[PDB]
Parts: C-alpha cells; structure tokens; sequence
C-alpha cells in the first residue's frame, strides 16, 4: 500500500512542549545555564586544538542580568555560539539538539561531558517570557539576532542595533506580565542555589554601582579524587549542599565503575533531627524526592549522588522506573556500612556519632534484614562489667565463660533503675554481664536480631531457665513443695492479677519479683506501646531466703491463708514489686492509701 | 464468545508470631477471642470453639470463612471467601505452624489458594492488617513498627 | 528580515514521546482504553441525530484478546472508527488530535466530555511492542489496516485478510520478547484495576475454553445525583476505591460548581489505617500521590476527587504547578468539618466514629489552626459528672456554674488512675467538672486549644489558684506561717529533687502531692516524652489537716528536723506522692528497700 | 562591574514557648545554659553570664555572635554571623519577649536583619531546629512531637 511518513503539527507540538512537559516554571533558567555551559564546552573543546578560538572573548562566563524599568532578563554566556545555520537548524528545529551532534562527532576518549540531548529545552523560556531576543555571535559568522514569540514561526536579522560582542549568545527575555518574579535578586539566586549550583562555569549576576556576584562559588567535589580534597573543602561542600550550620562528622566519598559507573560524596552530619541525598546528572541537579535511593532507617545521612547513565525524563525533573536504582541503593547501603566500620575503628569519633544516630543504627537492626548482622556490630551498650564506657557485642562474647551459652541484657525506663535491678543479683553471682537496655527502641532490635554469632539473646525480665548441678536442683524441687501451701496460698489472694506463683532462686536480696512469660510484650514494652502518641502475662515469683517470704511461710502454718491482716501486706509487697520491674501501676491511689496506713503506725497514729 | 469469570491464583505468606503454637493455635478458635482482633464477628453455633464445618462471618459479615480441617495446634485449614466475590470463587487457607522453641516465636506458614487473579493483592494487603498487625496489637504477639 | 517557521526532526521527537516520557510502560494500556472510550464517545454523539450510525454494531464494548501463540496483545473496541484519511492525518502526525477537534466542533449546550486532548497518547504503545497493525472501520469508508515500526514512516493498506468487523478499531500489538508480561491474565487485570477501571463503557477481557470477563463492573458513582445512589451503592463503589473489607462508616458525596468544578466522594472507614484520596480526570485516575490535596491528620479519610479543569502534563500521571490544588484542599477541609457535624447528630454513629479516629481529630488541633475551633467540638471525654458516657466540650460549659471561668483537667496514664487522683476533690467540693484526659495526644491538643467559648483550659496537675472568701484567706494565711517550720525542714531533707515546699489546701484526703509548676511540661508529658521510640521541674505540696503531716509537725517542734527517723519517713512520702502525681521514681530498688523495711517491722521482724 | 556581593533582606518569627519571660531570658544568657541546647559554645569573657559587646562562637565556631543591648526580661539584640558569610555582611538579631499570662506562655518575637538574600531561608529553617526546637526539647519549653 501507500507509506507515509509521521509528521508533527508544530502550531500545537510548540504548546505541549512548553506547558504541558514541565510541572514548575522556574526551571527554565536552570535549562538556559545547561545551555550555556554546553556552549562553553564547545569553545573549550576546540581551545584544547587552537589557542585561536579564545582571542575575542577569554573568559568563559555565564552573566545574568535582570532589568526591572525594561520587564527583560537578559542571560549572556562566552560559549561557542551559534552561527546563521545552526541559528535556523539547531534552535528552528523542534527535537533537534545540536549538543547531541556535537558529542557523537567529537573522538572516542573525549572527558567533556555535555548537558543536553533532547533537544527541547530552549523552548522552556516561553513559560515566563512571551517574546525572547536570542543574540548569537560566532568565531566565523556575523552577530545575529533570533527573534521569536512562541508563535508558529521565527525571525533572523542580522545584527546592527546592539553592542559588537565578541564571543557567545546573548538571550534577551521579555518577562510576562504575570511572571516578573524572575527580575528580583533573590529569586534569581533561589534557582542556582535549587538547580545549577554546581556548574563548572561561574555564573554572575548583576546585583544593585553595579557589581557582579559569581552564584556558584563552591566547585563540585566528584570531579576530584578523593585523594587531593582536603577536610576543610568537605565542610564547605556540606554547608553548601545542606543547610547545616555544622561540619560533617564523617565523608564517605567512594566511585562505582563497571557496568553502572557513579559516584556519591555520603555526609554523616554531627546531630540528628529528632530527601537529603541529591541527584546530579550531566553536573546539574535533577530531583531529591527519590525515596527508594536511600532506605528510611538510614535516611540521616546526606549528600550527592552523581551520574551519567541514568534515563532521565523528558523535563528532567526525575527519572524513568528502572532497576538501576537498586543498585545504587545496594552500593549506598554498602560502602555506609563500611563508612560505619571506620568510625569505629576509632574511639573518640565514635563517641560522637552513637550519641547523636543511636537510633537510625538500631533501626536497622529493626528493619533490614541483610545487614542485620553487620549493624549488630556497631551497637554499644552499658553491662555490669562495664558501668562507663560503652561496650560492643563482640566484646561481650569475649568476656563470656566457656559455660555461659546466652548473652542476658535488661530493659527499662531509665539507667539507674536497671543498675540496681532485683535480676541482675542473680547473674552477678555467676558472673554472667548483662548487658543495659535503656532507649525504647532496644527491645525492638534486640526482638529481631534473637542471635549474636550463635549467642541467643536472653532477656532476664522474662522467664528463663539457668544450668545448675544435679545436687543442687533436688535441694531445690524438695523446698518448691514445702512452699508449695504458700505459693498457692498467694495465688487465692492475687487472683486474676498473674498467671501463676512460683518460688524462684534468681531473685537472692529482693523478697519477690514479677517476671513475664517468656512471650509477648516484656514488662517494659508494654509501658512503650502505651505511651506512643500516634499508635500480657506476668508471672508472680518470691525469694525464699528473704525474712518477708519466711514470715510469709509460717503464716499459713498457723491457719493465715486468708487472714485479712496478711492480705494487707502481700498485696503491698506485690504492687511493690511491680514498680521494680517496671510494670505499671493501677490504681496508684489505692498503692499509696496502704502506705499511708504504715506510716501512720510509724508515728503512733489510728 | 460467552460471559464468565477469570481463573484463581495461590499466594504464601509466613508471618512470624511471638507465641507459642499452643496459644496462636486458640486465637483463630477462640470466639471470645476471635471477636478481640476482628471488632466485628458473627457465630452462628453456640459452642464456645469453632468445629469443623462451621461458618461464621467477620467484618461486619463481609468475610465468610468455614473450618473444615484442623490438627492439635499444628494445622487450620478454612474455606475463606469474599462477599464481593462471584459465586464459583472460593478459597481455601491452609495454615502449618512451625514454632520454634530457640527463640520463643512461631513462624505460621499460611499456603493461601483459591483467591481470584485480581484480588491476589487486596487478600495479602489485608491480611498483614486483619490478621498478623490486628493479633499482634490486641494480644501484643510480638513488637509492632 | 528572514522568517522562517518553526520545524520538527521527526526521527528525534519519536524517541523523545517514547523513551524520555511515560516514566512507566503499564500506562500504554491506560491510553488504548483511553482512545477506545473517546471513538465510543462520537459515536454516541452521533446516536442521537442519527440512529442509523449503531446497525453496523449494536454494541458499544472495548475487547482485550491476548494471544501468548503469536505474541499479540489485540485491543478491539467498536468506536466511532478511523476512516483512510483519519488514519494519515489524526494517527499518523504526532501532537495531532482529531479528538480534541471533535470538542471545537460540539453543539452549543453538549455534555460528552472526552478524554483525548494532547495528540501523543496513540503513541506509547510502542513502549512495549515493537510493531502494531492498527485495523479501523468507519461506516463512512473501507476497512484499512494501519502499520507502522516506530521508525520514520508508516504503512495504510487495504485489509485483505482480517477479520470483517462491523464498526470499530482493531489494535494488533506485536509485543516485545522483554514485555512479554502483559500477555497474562493478572498483569492485564492489575493495569485496569488501577487506571482504566471507572470507564463507562464496558471493558471486556478474553480469560482462556475461551470466555469473556468485564473488568469494569464497579460503574462511578460522582456521574449521577448524590440524592439518588442509596447506601449499598456507596458500599460496593468502598469496596474498589480501596481493597479494606469493612464497609464504609460515612459518606460525604458533594459536589463544588463555582470557579473550579468538581466532585469528590469522601468516605470514612471503620478502623484507623494506622495516598488515600485518588484524583480522576474524566474517568481516568491521574495519580495519587498529591501532597497538598489533603492534610496530614486527616489522610484517614478515603475516597476519589473527579475534575476537569486540571492542568494535566504530557505523561497525565502529575499535575502542573498552578496554584490551585489549595482551592480544593479547602473544599475538602470544608466539608469533611461538617461532615464530622452530621455525625456528631447521631448518637450511636459518633460512638463508632470518635472510638476508631480519636487520635486522628486530637490530631488537627495540635496542627490545624483554622479548624481548630471547630474539631473542638468534636472531642469527647469523660469526667467526675461522666464517668459512664462521653462528654462534648459544649456540654461542659452547659453545667458550668456561674461562679466558674475556667475549663479544670487532668491527664495520666489510665483511666482508673486519674478517676481517684488526690487533685479532683479539691473542685469536688466547689462542685466543678474535671475532664480525663487519658491519651497520649490530649494533652498535645489542649496545649494548642488554651481556651474554649472564652473558658481558660487549666490542668489542675499543674499549679493554679482556687477562688476563696476573704473568711478563708485570713485562716490560710494564718496557718501557713504555722507549717513555715515544717515546709523548710522538709526541703533541706530532699534538697534539689523539689523546688519548694507549699502547704497546698487543694488537697483533702492526700497526705502530700507533687505538682510540676505553672510553666513547661506536666507530670504526664515528661513521661511520654521518655518513652518515644523516636525521642523536671517539681513542687512539693502538703495537706494542712491530714493526720500524717500534723504528726510530723510535732517532729520538728522536739528539735526533729534533722532527725534519722523522720527522714526516712520524709523520702517515702515524697517517692509515694510521685506515684499519684503520675511520676516515674529515681531507682524503684531503693523505693522497696524502705518499704521491705517497714515489712519486716509490721511482722516483728529483729 | 567588578566583583562584589549582594545585598541583604529581613525575616520574622515569633515562637510560642511554655515558659516566662524572665526564665527564658536567662536561658540566651546563662553560658551553662546556651551549652545544653547548642551542644558546642566558645566563650571569651570571664563573666558566668553574657554580657554586652561580647563575642562568642557556636557550633563549633561557624556561629559567631555578639550581645550588643538587652532589657530586663524583655529585650535581646545580638549581631548573628556565619563563618561562610562575607566580610561586610554581620545580621543584627532582635529578641523582644512578650509574655501571655492568661495562657501562660511567652511568645518570642524576632526581628531579625541584616540576613544576605541568598542565606534567607537557610537561617530561618535551622532557627526553628537549633534556636526554637533545641530548646523547647532540652528544658521542656514545649510540646514537640
Ligand atoms: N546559549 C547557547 N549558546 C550556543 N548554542 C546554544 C545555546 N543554547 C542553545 N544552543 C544550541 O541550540 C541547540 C538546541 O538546544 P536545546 O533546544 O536547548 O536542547 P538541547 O540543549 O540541545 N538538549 P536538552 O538540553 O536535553 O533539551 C543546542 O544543541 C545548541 O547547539
Ligand atoms: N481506538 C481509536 N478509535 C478511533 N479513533 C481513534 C482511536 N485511537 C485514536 N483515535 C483517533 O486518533 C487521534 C489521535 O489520538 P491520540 O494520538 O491517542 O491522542 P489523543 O487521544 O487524541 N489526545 P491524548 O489522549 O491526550 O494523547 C484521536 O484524536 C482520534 O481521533
Ligand atoms: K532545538
Ligand atoms: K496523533
Ligand atoms: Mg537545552
Ligand atoms: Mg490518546
């Protein structure tokens, strides 16, 4: 049949380009500096074959000048410029990139690396001005003047009325009426400062005498090896990126080649709040809002990532859906875990960093389940055999005796209410260290880990079991049963209160104790769940080598098993055991009217 | 050509409980407890334990369920189905408790069979609300984050 | 000078609408059906002046036919139909829209809103087929066959060897070996469900015995009258908005026609989900990823806003920035408030919604600062006069009496601990309601409230001055400079763990309480704020005519105030007055360690 | 032209704290204080306490400031500096305390000048983490969450 050729209606392709493509209107300048610095690109590339090329204009700049009595933002580069032809080719020519071109006819080898390959982006000034005055001067053509108001057609005259440039294009841009924001110095800065920040060029602006501001003075740190940047230009790359009134704790600064060639400057800032990494194609800035880069638990950290391969969008706001974000996200996750291993290689540097991202590490613990193992490593916790400084979990192991096959630790409110814990007296005899837990998120970790190098974590709020001689179990299933009338004895008085009354020989000072049921909620998460602003069984235990259990004993001897004045007292002595294992109190008002009753015996009172 | 419906599908999900299985295993029997996780229950035997071959309803009688195969604390297998869904769609749950007395949990491994191509997706989103996050919040079997 | 029009490289700008846009391939599916629906429009339009227009085919279908033999993925639907010059100029050239054409040329007063308005969507199918054969039948011309590579030319023969399909266009997509996953029942029926799935038309499916499948049951419900739909229809349109099994609670189906026209079905669900609202254009879901549609506290809300005046870019997955999306934020805002209000008429309806989003309405008046007098209304607690049933805010004030001008409070862990707190007798007896305050989040919201119909909020765990007669003020005073003695000696026995010691007359049936000051955190918040996963000041205050503090007013009256037994006397009513305070004990050990002693001493133990 | 800088802008804030005037104007002068919600202070003069025409460095010398006048619970002026700021660019910061009996609060207006347009919204995002958040978390002048 007949074949015809795909045509393009350019009276509505020139409104879907410039309306319908991009979501704000301030990236139009960010387009016109990629531009320009393509163009001084070209100029340079041919600099390095013919000194010649430089003699008009020797400085490679990039000048903004806003005009507010004349409604006209004028942007003037030193670049290659653009010729009579390519002024009707190149820039007449929807889809047509000259860059593109320029880059596939240069040698194998190049280091330039252009910005633009679409070949649309010029068109994007039309969404705040509605007629433009490109001037364009080239080494081997006139001054010309491409004129044109987003309209169906353009006009080229050569150039008698302006100044005789020497070298680059000179884009006059007569804002719209509703869109004179772009003439402010502020706003002018807000878009470099957002979006071409780190160009290669300085970019000036023409502030109120007239002076010129150069807008990029911080030059970007993945063009160098980290082997020549010193710390002190890490700290000036961070407080540009960031906000950040600090220096950076750490820099993990490393470069991915293969297959997927990009590279990261990762920042470890000195404190934490309670995205931030950039990406950067082409030495331009492209979005930050990519969530699943960088996973949420390790989302404190900041800093750049650059690329050259990724499939950016047509208005280069964000990227396509592709599996190469996975990737960097496994080499993120990757060199951060070393990042974190040389910090903790050393002892002072460490110090700072657990005590301001404890959480985002444990979190970890929490959440990831690959570098599960490889986080557990960088946990640093107080034990009865370490009071002040911080210990690891591979110390721990180091400490363990060849019998002790579990690494005990307890949770609670506070530091000083674990160290003098009624369970730690029972492992201190053995020697056993128990590790401190005092933040709301350990147990959330330490629920997931279950197992440190073949160690499996006890927690001695819960019930547990503890090896012992032969000898020494039938002296103490023979004293259970003598208990035995006492303990369910205590069992009618408590009721429903907890599940059952045992003797217990872990509990060596303290009369008696409440643990938990070796399943669900220990006794301090439960105080945690209860307490979140946006979001079970206990077991009775008593000591019998404690003077209050053994006045306890004889009491149902003598026929005081429901006796109303010992209920009194073991209703107190369960409520105050309570309180040192952290569980809560109901009724705290009724806790303090039988307090009352004692000191009122305490001062002679009725 | 003529109207109909589309084939079923099979999913397999393992959530992994803080419980012991002889407790889990009376959660998913237990109508006073049952009744605690799912707000919204309706039994239509007087037993105080689902028997075998017995429906009863839940949320707010939008789920219709059958047990139709159990074993002591080791198998649940219900015949689970949807009110939107047609009536030739049904599927069928079949739990397998795999506790573990190591680290004091049980990881129950549910092979979930029967459900439509496009619900494959809304049942497994759901059930991780309804059933895992819903337990794990009323009974505490186990940290939630 | 020279004009020259503005051109379009044809072999650039294909690549340009393919593989730089359209971040995601699955939307090829959601522009085929898109197309289909737009020729079902004309053809229909043409129904109603011409019946004739329907004899070649009755019925109005879009059929999906895979076929994983050939690799085809046939996309039939029996539209208006393409005749052999529709298919060189409104399918061959790109930014061509013959449907947008069709709405200039509508009759004064239509009502058939189409779809298509760019002229680029027919194109993405190449995202995941390398060729298709575009079969179309018009009754006013031949049956042709359309075909093209996605190169720089397309080929129009006359069909010879295809099927004789009455009215229609036959779309043959010859899908590429590495998207070969949309030749499957799921993947296709996952592309409707989330994009094509409120079409109009009836969406057929061949399920393979070959049978037919309509994936588009669930029919929209903003296209007909809020008055007519009845409550199962809201019901079953819950039921594929959102994949919960509950019903929804309430519905609130408004529509704004003023200068931004649009509808939007609000749902409530049942249980907290702890986005949710999707935005349609023209029966086709855009996305759902919109911040600023809806606020934070109120993303439990569910359900679809459908306009039409919407800045769509060229992908139609985002909206353009144009300042406008705030309009219907306070749309929705507006009337989710009065929303609240119908529920708030009905009894048993307020009781299911405020016991599932209690958190949620606290929420917005910590937050919100417009609506915040409004969601006031809208909290419900109990009290000493509503122990039983919940209270409003405006019944408050209702049993307030005249002398009253403040709103009295308490928060705390519980209910049962805050229902015989030591600080409710003391308006007990002047007869004034005092709130429980039992979550986390209440005290949040009544720090940002202060005030109700011009009533202070006060919390009476914090210091405040109780009105009193000139009669009682001289008796206050008078024995105030009597405990003078006492309140200094019992500060230099706990030293800095009190600021001050005040005979306090808001305390009757209370030995000692402890309040935290007029300024900064309570007892209550200080807690929850030690006890986030993510993340002080006291006074010391006595009852006058209680039998325990005026038997230690005779201590110090024998030269006592440094006494041994007084001071351990002193320190247990402090820890114990920290316990119905709502405070958390330095070291419980030591709390027990006095209690076990006056255990020992109960029982005569030497 | 040559080479310069540009010029400068304002900005207000007014904070909401939970805490009296008089105790929150000790909290920007008492040095032990300024410590426990800046994490890192370098003081000059001998004195316990600022004082007039007193330079001092915070968070870790980038933060360079100076009490230049001050009122009784009432007023604080200081002259803010960044270390990445130019030579000629010093901000003058004003602080004037307005205390709120009935609701027992103390809204602290700034007026802050001086700021170059280019760091306008840097100073304003971090006021609001290591000025108004820092101490409202440190001394409990506020309910964050
Ligand atoms: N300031 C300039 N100086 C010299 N040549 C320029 C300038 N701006 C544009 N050009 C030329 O005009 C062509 C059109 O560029 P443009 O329409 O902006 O898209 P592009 O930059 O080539 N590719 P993209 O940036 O992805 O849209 C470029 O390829 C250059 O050859
Ligand atoms: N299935 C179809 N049946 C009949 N005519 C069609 C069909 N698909 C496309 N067309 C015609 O071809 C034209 C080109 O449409 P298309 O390239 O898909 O973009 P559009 O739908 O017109 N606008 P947009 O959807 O925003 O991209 C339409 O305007 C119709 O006139
Ligand atoms: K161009
Ligand atoms: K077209
Ligand atoms: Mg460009
Ligand atoms: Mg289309």
């Amino acid at each position: 049949g007949e074949t015809f050729e795909f045509q393009a209606e350019i009276t509505q392709l020139m409104s879907l380009i410039i309306n319908t493509v991009y979501s704000n209107k301030e990236i139009f300048l960010r387009e016109l500096i990629s531009n320009a610095s393509d163009a001084l690109d070209k100029i340079r590339y041919q600099a390095l074959s013919d000194p010649k090329q430089l003699e008009t204009e020797p400085d490679l700049f990039i000048r903004i000048t806003p005009k507010p009595e004349e409604k006209v933002l004028e942007i003037r580069d030193s670049g290659i410029g653009m010729t009579k032809a390519e002024l009707i080719n190149n820039l007449g020519t929807i889809a047509k990139s000259g860059t593109k071109a320029f880059m596939e006819a240069l040698s194998a080898g190049a280091d330039v690396s252009m910005i633009g390959q679409f070949g649309v982006g010029f068109y994007s000034l039309f969404l705040v001005a509605d007629r433009v005055q490109v001037i364009s001067k080239n080494n081997e053509d006139e001054q010309y003047i491409w004129e044109s108001n987003a309209g169906g057609s353009f006009t080229v005259t050569l150039d008698e009325v302006n100044e005789r440039i020497g070298r680059g294009t000179v884009l006059r841009l007569f804002l719209k009426d509703d869109q004179l924001e772009y003439l402010e110095e502020k706003r002018i800065k807000e878009v470099i400062k957002r979006h071409s920040e780190f160009v290669a060029y300085p970019i000036q602006l023409l502030v109120t005498v007239q002076e010129l501001e150069e807008l990029n003075k911080t030059k970007p740190l993945w063009t160098r090896n980290p082997s020549d940047i010193t710390q002190e230009e890490y700290n000036a790359f961070y407080k540009s990126i960031s906000n950040d009134w600090e220096d950076p704790l750490y820099v993990k600064h490393f470069s991915v080649e293969g297959q997927l060639e990009f590279r990261a400057i990762l920042f470890i800032p000195k404190r934490a709040p309670f995205n931030n990494i950039k990406l950067y194609v082409r030495r331009v800035f492209i979005t930050d809002e990519a969530e699943d880069l960088i996973p949420e638990w390790l989302s404190f950290v900041k800093g750049v990532v650059d690329s050259e391969d990724l499939p950016l969008n047509l208005s280069r706001e964000m990227l396509q859906q592709n599996k190469i974000m996975k990737v960097i996200r496994k080499n993120i996750v990757k060199k951060l875990i070393e990042a974190f291993n040389e910090i903790a290689e050393d002892s002072e540097q460490f110090d700072k960093f657990y005590s301001a991202f404890a959480k985002n590490i444990k979190l970890g613990v929490h959440e990831d389940t690959q570098n599960r193992a490889a986080l557990a490593k960088l946990l640093r916790y107080n034990s009865t055999k370490s009071v002040d400084e911080l210990t690891s979990l591979t110390d721990y192991v180091t400490r363990m005796p060849e019998h002790q096959k579990n690494i005990y630790y307890i949770t609670g409110e506070s530091l000083k209410a674990v160290e003098k814990s009624p369970f730690l007296d029972a492992l201190k005899a053995k020697n056993f260290e128990v590790l401190f837990l005092t933040d709301p998120i350990d147990e959330y970790a330490f629920t997931q880990l279950k197992e440190f190098e073949g160690k499996t974590l006890v927690d001695i709020t819960k019930d547990f079991e503890l090896e012992e001689t032969d000898e020494e179990k039938a002296e103490r299933e023979k004293e259970i049963k003598e208990y035995e009338p006492l303990t369910k004895a205590l069992k009618d008085i408590l009721g429903d209160q907890v599940e059952k009354v045992v003797v217990s020989y872990k509990l060596l000072d303290a009369p008696a104790a409440i643990r938990t049921g070796q399943f669900g909620w220990s006794a301090n998460m439960e105080r945690i769940m209860k307490a979140q602003a946006l979001r079970s069984k206990k077991t009775f235990e008593i000591s019998p080598k404690s003077p209050i259990i053994k006045e306890l004993k004889k009491r149902v001897d003598e026929g005081g098993a429901q006796d109303k004045t010992v209920k009194d007292l073991t209703n107190l002595l369960f409520e105050t055991a309570l309180l040192t294992s952290g569980f809560s109190l109901e009724e705290p008002t009724s806790f303090a009217s039988r307090i009352n009753r004692l000191i009122s015996l305490g001062l002679n009172i009725d | 050509p003529q109207n109909g419906s589309g084939n079923s599908t099979s999913i397999y999900l393992e959530p992994t409980f803080n419980v012991p299985s002889s407790e889990l295993y009376e959660t998913f029997l237990d109508k006073q407890r049952i009744l605690a996780w799912t707000r919204s229950a309706q039994f239509f035997n007087s037993g105080p334990k689902l028997e075998t071959k017995e429906k009863f309803e839940l949320f707010g009688g939008n789920v219709i369920s059958e047990l139709v195969s159990c074993e002591k604390d080791k198998k649940l297998v219900f015949h689970w189905k949807l009110k939107d869904w047609s009536a030739p769609f049904n599927s069928t749950i079949e739990m397998t408790f795999h506790e573990s007395q190591e680290f004091h949990e049980t990881k129950l491994q549910v092979k979930w069979t029967g459900i439509p191509v496009g619900e494959e997706d809304r049942v497994r989103a759901n059930f991780e609300e309804y059933y895992v996050r819903s337990i794990k919040l009323t009974f505490g079997f186990g940290a939630v984050l």
